[PDB]
RNA sequence: AAUUGAAGAGUUUGAUCAUGGCUCAGAUUGAACGCUGGCGGCAGGCCUAACACAUGCAAGUCGAACGGUAACAGGAAGAAGCUUGCUUCUUUGCUGACGAGUGGCGGACGGGUGAGUAAUGUCUGGGAAACUGCCUGAUGGAGGGGGAUAACUACUGGAAACGGUAGCUAAUACCGCAUAACGUCGCAAGACCAAAGAGGGGGACCUUCGGGCCUCUUGCCAUCGGAUGUGCCCAGAUGGGAUUAGCUAGUAGGUGGGGUAACGGCUCACCUAGGCGACGAUCCCUAGCUGGUCUGAGAGGAUGACCAGCCACACUGGAACUGAGACACGGUCCAGACUCCUACGGGAGGCAGCAGUGGGGAAUAUUGCACAAUGGGCGCAAGCCUGAUGCAGCCAUGCCGCGUGUAUGAAGAAGGCCUUCGGGUUGUAAAGUACUUUCAGCGGGGAGGAAGGGAGUAAAGUUAAUACCUUUGCUCAUUGACGUUACCCGCAGAAGAAGCACCGGCUAACUCCGUGCCAGCAGCCGCGGUAAUACGGAGGGUGCAAGCGUUAAUCGGAAUUACUGGGC
């Protein structure tokens, strides 16, 4: 249930950075982004009304690394869920533990965080957990177990952690390679570029 | 099969000859049965291996029929077993079916040791069967050729001792080599299917070991063993590789016979299996489109077109392949038969249905109708019969055949007349009268007008008419008148000559 | 199938034979009491039935009239006996 | 019933009961169904790659 | 805080707008087929032949009802081969137990099936005219006798199944007598009806020294209640067809008699001529119904697998018995069809129980393990039995989780494909370099489902009694089918693991080559007759993932049966 080929071929279909080829460098520079998303990619860019509402869905998808059939249990659980549906969607997401593992630092790309968290290395309130989209709640301590601790591939991460953002919905600590979810993130924390409303709208039809 | 373990095993053993030899009677009383003349048909038609217990050590026996028809079940018994024995008659002495088993033996490569059936008759000398069978290189005795033979009474039950002693001892005498415990194997005796049972085969294991919860594979089949029997015992918990025991519990009736391996779990031989049907379904279309292609045009060069179709199913796997082998003995250029859709057993919807498309004879070597196959049967319009032995079949098959066939020989002349002076009429356009100088003139046999040896036209007579008369018949040199529609010109110093058309009819051969 | 119950089998036809012979009897004193309604004897009637008082009611107590049943006959041969009487 | 055979060429004729899967493409009139490829008896389309899934093709060792 | 949610597109024409059908995007399934396929969890798994079946098992259990030794386990006694410590082989029910037999209770539960049944059905809401084992509450009896019988012996008919004749024997089997209201039958007076012992132990007056008796537990009998089940009645609702409009003699009602546990044409005799029906009787066709399931914004529509309630059915047809309850799935008989055994006279058998086979069909399973648990049956209990159940096996059938790597990496390699031959694209993809070892494989450790029950003790209860027994503590042994369990720890290395449809528009995703109304595609409108983004292959791409398609099925779209919500 993953991806598995290349990631900039996802970054490129849909024409902006998917953060999955960041790791050390950043920013591209070197990219062949947009331009030929196919062979016959240099063809116009006009495309359909419907298809610009799949395309809102691929990016979230690609983002977060999810398929659709799992995708699908969290529309359908926003849409049950009180509020807005949209800020749902991604609330639900954010709340993945891979996602969570890669907000703090401790896994450099979104990937790497599913891949680290399968290895039962992140340990939830002191519990091993293996599943990625374990579900995280206000007042969950998410840590790095003692076993495969300060290595390279967390410590790199953890170091350029500091140069992105910085959210404030969680803290980043990383004094004794531990985080803490303070509290579910707002819609300005998040979405942005990415809208709601044409990811939304796809499933109704 | 792994520590090398090498234990004793009785010796399986398996006996040929010309059809009646008593080959039977020798087993039955050695079983103290006498089963013998207890089936339709007198003789055995069927294979089967009993174990029995007789000093010294432990022995079996199994028993294949020798005719033209058993190509196959010769040709495996004899691989399958460590010593052969071939029976033979001082009054019989060498027959070509007994030479036939003669190639099993050696091309099999097994030590054969033999039996002369009959010191009870007086017309009946040994001295005659040893020097007979003495051009062959097989059976030499007491010349340095290892060989010994025995003479019994087979009905007088007469030792035997020496019989029994001679299979002891040459099965003593080569290394026997088996294994207690390991990874069974072994090859199928015979196959056939049962209606509560299921299907079920009966399996001589090599390396004997059995368990209920074993996995066994037997050719492209698999499955787990449900139960097992042996011989008249309803229920036996361990088989060793000397004792046969039928098996039950497989997926479908495997071939009539191959080699079988047991495994330790059935999901990692189920991708073997399936294997092996893939390459089986390959070289099915393989010979397929060979057979259709190879024709090379559209349709046959001459007019052996017409067929005839059968439909069978026999109760049992060894005969089917085996039958149809001497089913296609028969096989002619005029008329040819073929074999469609052969069956594992009894009769089933699809098969009345198989019939039912193309006009065929439902026959079976054994088999009984269905509740759901009666209703059919009885429906359409078919033919429902089933055959004790396959003799009698091989000759009816022959019979719908012979019959198939519409010969007819003779298109002697009938009557020969000369017509002269034309007359006119309005129906047919013209009444030729006539002379006929020979044989006798008829209404609806067919004519050949010809005029100056060749033949100016053809036809057959619609009305003939002397007169007002109008008679059907009119004999020779007596006048008489002919007319014909669609012949426009007639002339003087031609001849008609008539003639009748008989069938000869045809038989097979 | 040999199974289970067939000593049950034999015991409910011994049970047959018992209770048909003893609801028979019970019966044919109650066929005697409409042998005098039927007739004009007042005096037979109260004879036959007292006559058949103490049996049916001990079949009631066995268990095998179904109290009622013996209560009914009782009840309705009462109300005939002293239509005329 | 009439039934259509997909695919290039084919092997089926007069006998070897074949898997019918159903369906209606309109073409040649009074067709309302069509035959299976690569089931029972009957074989699927030689030589092709791409639909494999479709006329019954089984996938080359590569 | 809780039924808070409504999409359209394509196609009539030269083109347009209505009207209007067809078709597609969605979800869903007890699925199948085609191709492919790593693991785990949970659930599902003969929808057709209510077609028929091999074999084992699916209900037995009480010696604390009773006569008993048929088994082997001891103990005891005796006789022997002898080793001086034992085996061996005949006796003895002394005993732990228990074949068969009599008796008790359960075979009416559990499990299966969807053939009938369009209403002796079901769902919903009421009613009165009843019974109801085991289990409970209340107030009293459990006195005293008799005649039989299976088992087992003596014979005999049989091939087998299964008997016959004559003896003998116990009981919680059976039948009289006595006992008799609060019960039954009556206005009343009255009449009338019941039973059974067994086991624990024990001081005292005591035995024909069995045990009375006292006491504990258990069971029987009678009546009045409770609970539970079940019978029965009424109303409404619960399919299609008017190309079925008339249908009914026990039919509708009464009286009397009989009948049922109980009201009743329930069943008779007689009397009267009614009864049902356009609000669809009757007939015909199809069907178990419901909680729900699926779809839908809702209203509705379709549907009645699994789970649970009710009903009917148990090879077909019909009937009765036993019993509290059956008009009886593995019970009885009779008839029909079918199969087996046979000495040919005669018997035995019913997988729509769990597995499994023939056969049907596109297609759906292991002839498994355990009573460890849960709920039944019996018993005082141990404990026995339990294909119910709990588990495992099998199949991707469905649903859900996870893996098949991660990071780095331009030479934007090689090769493929295209190219106006400048290059692009496959492509951070690969290789290379640096990391991690989940799930698998291998080696270790190790929860929970497990409370009881058993054997000793301590005290308080019962009691004439510190017997006994019940309850409550304590301590000592234990009882896991699943189970190489779940889970946790270590070892080795990117190692063992990605395919399928589709890309003309609808509809996300394009060029070349080959073929040339040929071969084929196609859901709809349509493509191909020599530049095919529509076929076939290739490169590239998109969707989706141990799944992906096709087909079939129902709803949605369909405001196209429109009550909500349409026209004439
Ligand atoms: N005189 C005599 N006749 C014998 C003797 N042994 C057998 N037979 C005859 O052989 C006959 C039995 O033959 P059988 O064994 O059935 O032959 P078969 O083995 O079936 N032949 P096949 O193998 O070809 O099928 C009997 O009828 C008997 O008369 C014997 O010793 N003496």
């Amino acid at each position: 249930a993953r991806y598995l080929g290349p990631k900039l071929k996802l970054s490129r279909r849909e024409g902006t950075d998917l953060f999955l080829k960041s790791g050390v460098r950043a920013i591209d520079t070197k990219c062949k982004i947009e331009q030929a998303p196919g062979q016959h990619g240099a063809r116009k860019p006009r495309l359909s009304d419907y298809g610009v509402q799949l395309r809102e869905k691929q990016k979230v998808r690609r983002i977060y690394g999810v398929l659709e059939r799992q995708f699908r249990n969290y529309y359908k659980e926003a849409a049950r869920l009180k509020g807005n549906t949209g800020e749902n969607l991604l609330a639900l997401l954010e709340g993945r533990l891979d996602n969570v593992v890669y907000r703090m630092g401790f896994g450099a790309t979104r990937a790497e965080a599913r891949q680290l968290v399968s290895h039962k290395a992140i340990m939830v309130n002191g519990r091993v957990v293996n599943i990625a989209s374990y579900q995280v709640s206000p007042n969950d301590v998410v840590s790095i177990r003692e076993k495969a601790k300060k290595q390279s591939r967390v410590k790199a991460a953890l170091e350029l952690a500091e140069q992105r953002e910085k959210p404030t919905w969680l803290e980043v600590d990383a004094g004794k390679m531990e985080g803490t979810f303070k509290r579910k993130p707002e819609r300005s924390d998040l979405s942005a570029d990415i809208n709601e409303h044409l990811i939304v709208e796809l499933y109704s039809k | 099969d792994t520590g090398a373990a090498a234990e004793p095993r009785a010796p399986v053993v398996t006996i040929m000859g010309h059809v009646d030899h008593g080959k039977t009677s020798l087993l039955d009383y050695i079983r103290s049965t006498k089963v013998a003349s207890g089936e339709a048909g007198g003789i055995t038609q069927h294979i089967g291996a009993y174990h029995v217990e007789t000093e010294n050590g432990m022995i079996t026996f199994l028993d294949t029929p020798g005719h033209a028809a058993f190509t196959s079940m010769r040709a495996r018994g004899a691989q399958a077993t460590d010593i052969v024995v071939l029976v033979v008659a001082a009054d019989d002495g060498v027959m070509p079916q007994t030479i036939e088993a003669i190639q099993h033996a050696k091309a099999a490569q097994v030590p054969v040791v033999v039996a002369v059936n009959k010191i009870d008759k007086p017309e009946a000398d040994p001295d005659r069967v040893k020097n007979e069978l003495s051009q062959y290189g097989i059976l030499p005795e007491e010349w340095g050729g290892e060989s010994q033979f025995v003479h019994v009474s087979a009905k007088a039950g007469t030792g035997i001792d020496e019989l029994l002693d001679a299979i002891l001892l040459q099965a003593e005498v080569l290394e026997l080599k088996a294994v207690r415990k390991g990874m069974a194997s072994g090859a199928v005796i015979e196959s056939f299917l049962d209606k509560g049972r299921g299907p079920v085969a009966t399996v001589l294991v090599r390396e004997g070991t059995l368990h209920k919860g074993d996995i066994v594979l037997c050719g492209f089949e698999y499955g787990r063993v449900r139960a097992m029997r042996n011989e008249l015992g309803q229920e036996v918990l361990e088989a060793g590789p000397s004792i046969p025991v039928e098996i039950l519990g497989l997926s479908g009736v495997p071939a009539a016979g191959d080699e079988v391996t047991v495994v330790r779990d059935e999901k990692k031989a189920r991708e073997v299996a399936l294997y092996r049907q893939g390459k089986f379904r390959e070289v099915k279309l393989a010979r397929q489109q060979k057979s259709k292609l190879e024709n090379m045009f559209a349709n046959m060069t001459e007019g052996e077109v017409h067929e005839v179709n059968i439909v069978l199913k026999a109760d049992v796997q060894g005969s089917v392949e085996a039958i149809s082998d001497s089913l296609l003995k028969l096989s002619t250029d005029e008329v040819k038969v073929k074999i469609i859709g052969s069956g594992v057993g009894g009769i089933t919807e699809t098969d009345a249905t198989l019939a039912a498309a193309s006009n065929a004879i439902l026959v079976g070597f054994n088999v009984r109708a269905d509740a759901s196959a009666r209703k059919v049967i009885e429906a359409e319009s078919l033919d429902l019969r089933y055959y004790s032995v396959i003799y009698n079949l091989i000759d009816e098959v022959k019979a719908a055949m012979s019959g198939m066939l519409s010969p007819e020989l003779k298109q002697q002349i009938i009557g020969l007349a000369e017509v002269r002076d034309v007359f006119k009429s309005p129906k047919f356009g013209a009444i030729a009268g006539c002379m006929v100088t020979e044989g006798v003139v008829k209404r609806h046999n067919p004519i050949r007008v010809l005029r100056d040896n060749v033949v100016i036209y053809e036809g057959e007579l619609e009305s003939l008419r002397r007169f007002k008369d109008d008679v059907n018949e009119v004999r020779n040199g007596m006048e008489c008148g002919i007319g014909v529609k669609n012949y426009n010109d007639v002339r003087t110093g031609d001849v008609i000559e008539v003639f009748e058309i008989i069938e000869i009819q045809r038989t097979i051969a | 199938n040999i199974k289970s119950a067939k000593k049950r089998a034999i015991q409910s036809e011994k049970a047959r034979k018992h209770n048909a012979s003893r609801r028979s009897m019970m019966r044919t004193f109650i066929k005697k009491v409409y042998a005098a309604i039927e007739a004009g004897d007042k005096a037979a009637a109260q004879k036959a039935f007292n006559e058949m008082q103490p049996i049916v009611d001990r079949q009631a107590a066995k268990g095998l009239i179904h109290k009622n049943k013996a209560a009914r006959h009782k009840a309705n041969l009462t109300a005939q006996i002293n239509k005329l009487a | 019933v009439t039934s259509y055979i997909g695919g290039e060429g084919h092997n089926l004729q007069e006998h070897s009961v074949i898997l019918i899967r159903g369906g209606r493409v309109k073409d040649l009139p009074g067709v309302r169904y069509h035959t299976v490829r690569g089931a029972l008896d009957c074989s699927g389309v030689k030589d092709r790659k791409q639909a494999r899934s479709k006329y019954g093709v089984k996938r080359p060792k590569a």
